[PDB]
DNA sequence: CTCGTGCCTGGTGTCTTGAATCC
DNA sequence: GGATTACACCCAAGACACCAGGCACGAG
RNA sequence: CCUGGUGUCUUGGGUG
């Protein structure tokens, strides 16, 4: 057995190739001298194949655009076969991290999974809103809560038993969610709970002004900044913003422009 | 928020022809929320600190992508003075 | 003044020891263990605890005391952490110093090939200046091909020793089995040269250059990785809401996935030719972590395709932190505009525009002497000339002038200080890039005057080398009674008005008034 | 401020502006270092006015220096790269 | 130790315009936090003219310690050394 | 010049660095021993003694 | 804060567990070494003080700093109130007190004959003379260092202790 | 334990103290803040010998700041316990824990596991006391402990003693 | 020193045997074939 | 009402072969 | 085989890709 | 009723 550098994700479809053309030259004058390809999900980026002679591995590759060129094949030792094919949870009462959804990273309880075997049903802490906006994505999703049948029957409801609410088509039993979710989806292993989950498991300013005595008597401008007794006009005609005294101003008003009286 | 005046826009969010504008005055406001009331973020654009004048007129469509667009143009009046540069 | 007080000695730094960290210290600086690469809790606000932005590695953030200090992000400076390697590799930077080292000891027991019986020898071992002597001592025993367990017993195990090759960040051994037969040259990993090192003696690892408190030599090779605090490597918002990671974050989270992928394989499933294959890459990204110009390999590349900045390259060149930050750097109390000329200002006046003049400020401490004319500056304010922006108490709190609607009720104590605008007579430093020679940095008085540019009077331009096409210049304003000073009694116009270049005046009549006096 | 002008102030001996220019004029910092081992590990609470070195276990032998930040940032990019820059305020020949 | 006898002072006796600058300076900063002042105040009440002034009467209370490459050093009283 | 690789091969020698030069002193913004820094400035104990007894301190 | 002429104490490579304060073996730690410097950099043996040293030095320096505060004009809490502070009254009076209940020899008559009569490591000899003890016996079981010295006399020591000790 | 050390202290002084009695000040100030203090390194300070005479040299001028920096030397009584050391003291509490003996400046603890089992707390007498036949521990007792071990607050320090071995107790 | 630098490359910058800028750049240099 | 197809969002992961002088 | 290649300053002009899975809408 | 944050990395065109 030979392993071979292949592009990443190809390792599939190097395989393929590989018993296509097996399958092609079989009964020929030349036969591909392969017995089998494979590729192991856990080994990124290599495909190892058996056969009898090294040429017979430069054979199966020839031409094919998924493999490095590079004179790149390494030799596996007999000791080391078995452990190439080596195939390889989850109970009810564990808890599972979920994978998918607004639940995504959530931690939740296996309540129990289908005749199957394929889909599990999830005790899980409801992340809900009661119908507040409507007239949902892990990123816009709603804070975590028991589920409050009185705040669902207050705002926006099927009573199923004791403690069991149909509520937008979801089931919630004691307040907690109980939704299926593919196996596939739910995170067995290595799971690390969190800290969180160990605790629960002046009235002139800016208006328009005229200035009625001085060297700028009759211009418009705004006031800018009104500390005290001195103010701060952004004249408009020049760009320029000047400091002036109170007695100087005409403020306008709902009938024209109006002096300290306003 | 900004720590300039926002009085010059009208109630669409743009400022109007005609206004004079000095530094750091707000012409175009726009806001972004915060992910997860009081749930938005100042997005708003400034006029340039050393700049003022007088807004000219006021572009209003839509881009490629279907949102609104606009563009503010600013006019003001340069006077040669003292440090301007010139050549024959 | 601008630091809180606080009863520690007040000293100045006389020495600096360089060294190398050792694990056990790494470890006893370090406030937490990294082993998360997600920086996330969960996407859900507040950052996960063991992940890289831990809030005990401090905080960047106006918000959130740290929790290891109690001081607030200006203060804090942030704490290390340490990231444990389930595997020890190389130090990108002293490869080429390992290697030297392979060929002066035994590959077994790890002693130095020659003694002092040896007169030549003898004589390399006095060299005082301890680089000359190892290498000395280097090309003594670089013909020496075999560690003899025999003096010419000295301690040795009889074997031959190899001739160590680099090989980009891998280094192969070629020994010569007892004519010619074959040699089996066998990779030389860091965790066997790692053993190979701790049982050097402390008088080989003296003789060898090395130092038994600082640089003791296992200490080149990495086994647990100090974590910098987010100080060092800051979050950027690149259009409000959204931001990115610094280079050094994308990269430690790769160098964090591939150290949990190395616990993956030693308990199951390992190919062997897999296991070379992700060893090999953790050594890769420790590498281009600390230096991603490693001649011979491609550069790590980012996903926008430009390389990764690595830690060798933000010290290196022009706008790093050495030639960039430290030998030069930006600075407050600046200013900057067209110059022009004026006959009828002293040699050594400058003209300053007003409204730089409000802008710029200089910290006046109030005496009995002056506290009468600085009240006037504070009624003023910092709207009208002559005025004032601050009044700074002995604790620091500063009270801006802008803001303060009851400026009438301020009584100046004194000790006090009142940053009041620049004003006639002030020394100020001038200086036009690029400075040549000393005469282009001299202090001048201030004279303030209308219009904007800068104000020189005619005989300064030939030392400046200026004239009035366009040039700007750049005027500095000091901040302390000490360098008032020292600018007029030192830097001053007209003691400088002889140069030392070649005892001779570098200012005359010029120009107009030279046409003219003819 | 850049290196040609550093230069200029050296020649004409003007050494105490240079200082303030650079300091705190600009970036100046504040930091704490262990008497003993020389580095800037203290761990400094100063309003509950304890201060630790927990490697040297230490409370008594501890310094503070006026630094530019700087260069503060510089001796924390050489720690992430093994480098040990310990700083002493006394000599010894 | 590293101190040098009076009898025994070698260096220079005019004080450097070093010397001379640093001194004017720090009495001066002195002043304007409130030191004792050991001259008579007439119009001029500039901090540095108050210093200036101090210095041309040989008022200055201050010792130059001057060091030697070495690492020895003489101190010199600035009332001592002859400014120009 | 070489800026990285001084550094580097400082560590692995474990070199002491004196600082008297003008550079090191500069970068770690201290009094450089240079000009106006190149001595120390004492203060003369005995030539206050000559000075009145109300203006003492206390 | 307060520091001493002993210096540095830069790291070594081999580390050291004779610093541990043990009056048994002589582990005093670093700042009270056998020899000493004071400021001028002279050479120094240790100074411990005996119980009888110790109360008439400290009666005689506040004393004559007492009357230096009075320009120049016995009970030990007369002598506490020339102390400013009450943090400093209290430490300053419990000492006298104390040396007052356990001094033997309480007057400088008596202390320059037991000062005569002692004046070989510098901190057994001050000890000998802090605590009492009657014969030989009960000397080298409290204190098990002076086993091994081969040098006694310490019969005639405790004997004139003794005989100097006035009645009680 | 008592020694007499040579130390120093580091005094920042402000310009405006600048004046002709500006070393009477110092050695004021110098007894204010050293006099009764207490660190784990010596020990408590009792009494600085020769107050009024002690020499502070020159002081240096910090750059920068105008202030200025004297090291005044010094020499002082100073007080340290030591683990190991054979002392007396005089209880100040008797409790059902043990008790405290004010030893000068400080008080040490001595636990009921390291008191000998015929010592018997006896509160019904009166005054209470140990007590014994030809033995009495009452207030200002004269008691044998001995310095078992020295924790440091680099305040007040602490230390406990014993009096679980040979010739130790009332006398 | 500084003073030294600066009056030897400042007329530097305004400047059959090799004279000017290249001459000067061998003496700095100490290139051991000149032209 | 159920099934299939298309579109959008989120998560994970690279690769056909194609400026000149000095030490 | 790399490292070296003036100084400062202004301003305008830009930004990950592919694959898989899940959800919603439309048609039978 | 005091505090008060708006990006970076390049490239290109310019000024002395
Ligand atoms: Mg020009
Ligand atoms: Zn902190
Ligand atoms: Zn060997
Ligand atoms: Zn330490």
């Amino acid at each position: 057995i030979w392993g071979v550098k292949v592009r990443l994700g190809k390792e599939k479809d190097v395989v393929r190739q590989i018993l296509k053309k097996k399958l092609a030259r079989e009964g020929t004058k030349n036969p591909l001298e392969i017995y089998s390809a494979f590729q192991r999900d856990s080994f990124k980026g290599h495909v190892y194949i058996e056969a009898r002679k090294a040429e017979a591995i430069n054979d199966a590759l020839k031409g094919n655009v998924n493999v490095f060129s590079n004179n790149s094949k390494f030799l596996v030792g007999i000791v080391e076969y078995k452990d190439l094919l080596r195939p390889v949870k989850l109970t009810r009462g564990s808890y599972v991290r979920v994978k998918n959804g607004k639940f995504k990273g959530d931690l939740a309880q296996v309540d129990e999974v289908l005749e199957n075997g394929l889909e599990a049903r999830l005790k899980l802490v409801p992340r809900l809103d009661y119908g507040k906006d409507l007239s949902y994505t892990s990123k816009f999703r709603p804070a975590q809560r028991l589920f409050s049948e009185a705040e669902a029957r207050v705002h926006e409801i099927r009573r199923d038993r004791d403690g069991f609410v149909t509520y937008g088509g979801e089931e919630y039993y004691e307040g907690f969610l109980y939704k299926t979710f593919r196996l596939q989806n739910l995170i067995v292993n290595s799971i690390n709970p969190t800290l969180n989950e160990l605790s629960l498991f002046d009235p002139t300013l800016n208006k328009t002004v005229k200035i009625r005595q001085g060297g700028y008597k009759g211009k418009i401008g705004i006031v800018k900044e009104a500390n005290g007794d001195r103010f701060r006009v952004e004249l408009h005609n020049p760009n320029k913003t000047i400091p002036i005294p109170c007695s100087f101003l005409l403020i306008e008003s709902t009938h024209g422009w109006v002096p300290y009286e306003d | 928020l900004k720590h300039g005046t926002y009085e010059k826009l009208d109630e669409d969010g743009l400022i109007a022809p005609g206004v004079r504008v000095s530094g750091d005055d707000i012409i175009i406001g726009k806001t972004t929320p915060i992910p997860p009331y009081h749930t938005k973020r100042d997005a708003s654009t400034p006029l340039r600190s050393t700049e003022n004048g007088i807004v000219d007129q006021v572009l209003l469509t839509t881009n490629q992508e279907g949102l609104k667009f606009v563009k503010v143009r600013m006019r003001t009046t340069k006077v040669p003075q003292i440090g301007d540069k010139f050549a024959s | 003044s601008q630091f809180p007080y606080s009863s520690a000695p007040l000293r100045s730094v006389k020495e600096v020891q360089f060294g190398l960290l050792s694990p056990e210290e790494i470890r006893a600086i370090s406030v937490v263990k990294i082993e998360y690469p997600e920086i996330m809790d969960e996407s859900r606000q507040r950052p996960r605890e063991g992940g890289l932005n831990d809030p005990k590695l401090g905080s960047i953030d106006r918000n959130f005391k740290c929790q290891t200090c109690g001081e607030g992000m200006a203060e804090c400076p942030g704490h290390f952490g340490h990231m444990e390697l389930a595997k020890p590799v190389f130090h990108i930077g002293f490869i080429p110093k390992i290697k030297k080292v392979c060929e002066c000891i035994c590959m077994n027991c790890g002693k130095l090939l020659l003694d002092e019986t040896n007169p030549t020898m003898a004589q390399a071992i006095r060299i005082r200046d301890p680089k000359k002597r190892f290498n000395a001592v280097w090309q003594l025993c670089k013909t020496k091909m075999v560690c003899e367990a025999d003096a010419p017993s000295r301690g040795g195990c009889g074997n031959t020793q190899p001739v160590v090759r680099k090989d980009g960040m891998k280094l192969w051994g070629t020994w010569k089995k007892s004519r010619d037969a074959q040699p089996e040259r066998k990779l030389l990993t860091p965790g066997e040269i790692l053993n190979v090192f701790k049982h050097i003696s402390p008088e080989d690892c003296f003789r060898l250059g090395f130092n038994e408190d600082y640089a003791r030599p296992e200490w080149m090779i990495i086994t647990v990785l100090p974590v910098p605090p987010p100080q060092v490597r800051p979050s950027i918002a690149m259009d409000e809401t959204t931001q990115g990671q610094d280079d050094l974050t994308h990269k430690l989270s790769d160098i964090l996935k591939a150290n949990i992928n190395v616990q993956k394989l030693e308990m199951d499933g390992s190919p062997q030719h897999i296991i070379n294959e992700v060893e090999q890459l953790l050594q890769f990204h420790v590498a281009t972590y600390m230096d991603n110009d490693i001649a011979g390999q491609p550069q790590a590349l980012q996903k926008s395709g430009r390389p990764v900045k690595a830690i060798r390259a933000r010290l290196k060149g022009k706008e790093g932190r050495l030639r960039g930050n430290l030998m030069g750097k930006r600075v407050d109390f600046s200013a900057r505009t067209v110059i022009s000329g004026d006959p009828n200002l002293e040699l050594d006046q400058v003209g300053v525009p007003i409204s730089i003049a409000k802008t710029l400020s200089y910290p006046e401490t109030v005496t009995q002497y002056n506290i009468h004319r600085l009240t006037e500056y504070v009624r003023n304010g910092p709207n009208e000339h002559p005025g004032a922006k601050y009044v700074i108490r002995d604790n620091g709190d500063r009270i801006d002038l802008r803001y303060h609607k009851r400026a009438g009720d301020i009584v100046l104590q004194y000790g006090w200080k009142v940053e009041r605008h620049l004003m006639d007579d002030d020394p100020v430093l001038f200086n036009r890039q690029p400075s040549l020679h000393k005469m282009s940095m001299m202090a001048h008085r201030v004279k303030v005057m209308p219009y904007s540019t800068f104000r020189l009077n005619l005989s300064v331009t030939s030392p400046y080398n200026a004239d009035f096409d366009g040039d700007e210049m750049n005027l500095h304003v000091p901040q302390s009674e000490e360098t008032r000073a020292e600018l007029s009694q030192l830097c001053a116009v007209p003691l400088q008005i002889v140069s030392p270049q070649s005892n001779k005046p570098v200012m005359g009549i010029v120009q107009d008034t030279l046409c003219g006096v003819r | 401020f850049g290196e040609m002008e550093r230069d200029c102030m050296i020649a004409h001996g003007a050494a105490g502006f240079l200082k303030e220019r650079l300091m705190e004029a600009s970036d100046a910092f504040r930091v704490h270092v262990c008497g003993i081992c020389g580095l800037m590990s203290v761990i400094a609470n100063l309003k509950k006015n304890q201060f630790e070195c927990r490697s040297c276990k230490n409370k008594t032998n501890i310094y503070q220096l006026h630094i530019p930040y700087a260069a503060k940032l510089l001796f924390q990019e050489l720690m992430a790269m093994n480098i040990a820059p310990r700083l002493y305020t006394e000599r010894s020949g | 130790e590293l101190a040098i006898l009076k009898e025994e002072r070698t260096t220079t006796p005019y004080l450097t315009k070093y010397e001379r600058a640093r001194i004017l300076g720090t009495r001066a900063l002195q002043i304007s936090m409130n030191a004792p002042v050991l001259v008579d105040i007439e119009g001029e009440t500039d901090p540095l003219q108050i210093a200036m002034k101090e210095l041309s009467q040989r008022k200055i209370p201050l010792v130059i310690r001057r060091y030697l490459p070495d690492g020895s050093y003489e101190d010199w009283g600035c009332d001592e050394l002859i400014v120009d | 010049e070489e800026t990285v690789e001084i550094l580097f091969e400082a560590g692995a020698a474990a070199e002491l660095d004196d600082c008297r030069g003008v550079s090191e002193n500069v970068m770690l913004g201290q009094l450089a021993p240079m000009g106006t820094g190149a001595f120390d400035v004492m203060i003369d104990e005995k030539l206050l003694t000559s000075l009145p007894a109300d203006y003492a301190p206390t | 804060v307060s520091t001493s002429t002993v210096g540095a104490r830069r790291r070594r490579a081999k580390q050291q567990v004779d610093d541990e304060e043990n009056a048994t073996l002589l582990r005093l730690g670093p700042e009270f070494a056998l020899k000493q410097y004071d400021h001028d950099g002279n050479e120094h043996d240790l100074i411990a003080l005996s119980l009888s040293e110790s109360r008439l030095l400290i009666r005689e320096a506040l004393k004559a700093r007492s009357r230096a505060r009075n320009g120049g004009v016995i009970d030990d809490d007369e002598l506490a109130k020339v102390t400013s502070g009450a943090v400093a009254n209290g430490v300053v009076k419990k000492t006298l007190d104390y040396l007052n209940t356990f001094a033997r020899f309480k007057d400088e008559e008596t202390c320059t004959a037991v000062d005569q009569l002692l004046h070989l490591h510098p901190f057994e000899i001050a000890q000998l003379s802090s605590l009492g003890c009657e014969d030989v016996d009960e000397a080298i079981t409290l204190i098990p260092s002076l086993a091994a010295k081969k040098e006694v006399n310490l019969q005639r020591i405790l004997d004139e202790l003794n005989r100097l000790e006035d009645p009680y | 334990m008592f020694f007499l050390k040579d130390l120093s202290l580091i005094l920042t002084l402000h310009p405006s103290y600048f004046g002709p009695q500006m070393n009477q000040y110092l050695r004021e100030k110098l007894l204010t803040d050293v006099e009764g203090t207490c660190t784990g390194q010596f020990g408590y300070i009792v009494t600085v010998l020769d107050g009024m005479n002690i020499d502070v040299g020159k002081g240096r001028i910090i750059p920068g700041s105008g202030s200025a920096e004297f090291e005044v030397k010094y020499r002082a009584v100073v007080w340290k316990p030591f683990k190991g050391e054979v002392v007396d003291a005089i209880v100040s509490n008797v409790s059902p824990i043990g008790f405290f003996a004010d030893v000068g400046p400080l008080n040490v603890f001595v636990s009921t596991r390291l008191i000998p089992d015929n010592l018997v707390y006896n509160p019904s007498n009166s005054p209470p006391a140990y007590m014994s036949n030809d033995e009495l521990i009452t207030k200002g007792s004269k008691v044998r402990l001995k310095v078992v071990g020295t924790r440091t607050d680099v305040n007040e320090i602490y230390a406990i003693g014993s009096i679980k071995e040979d010739f130790l107790g009332a006398i | 020193g500084v003073i030294a630098a600066q009056s030897i490359g400042e007329p530097a910058t305004q400047m059959n045997v090799t004279l000017g800028v290249p001459r000067l750049k061998e003496i700095l240099n100490v290139a051991k074939n000149i032209k």
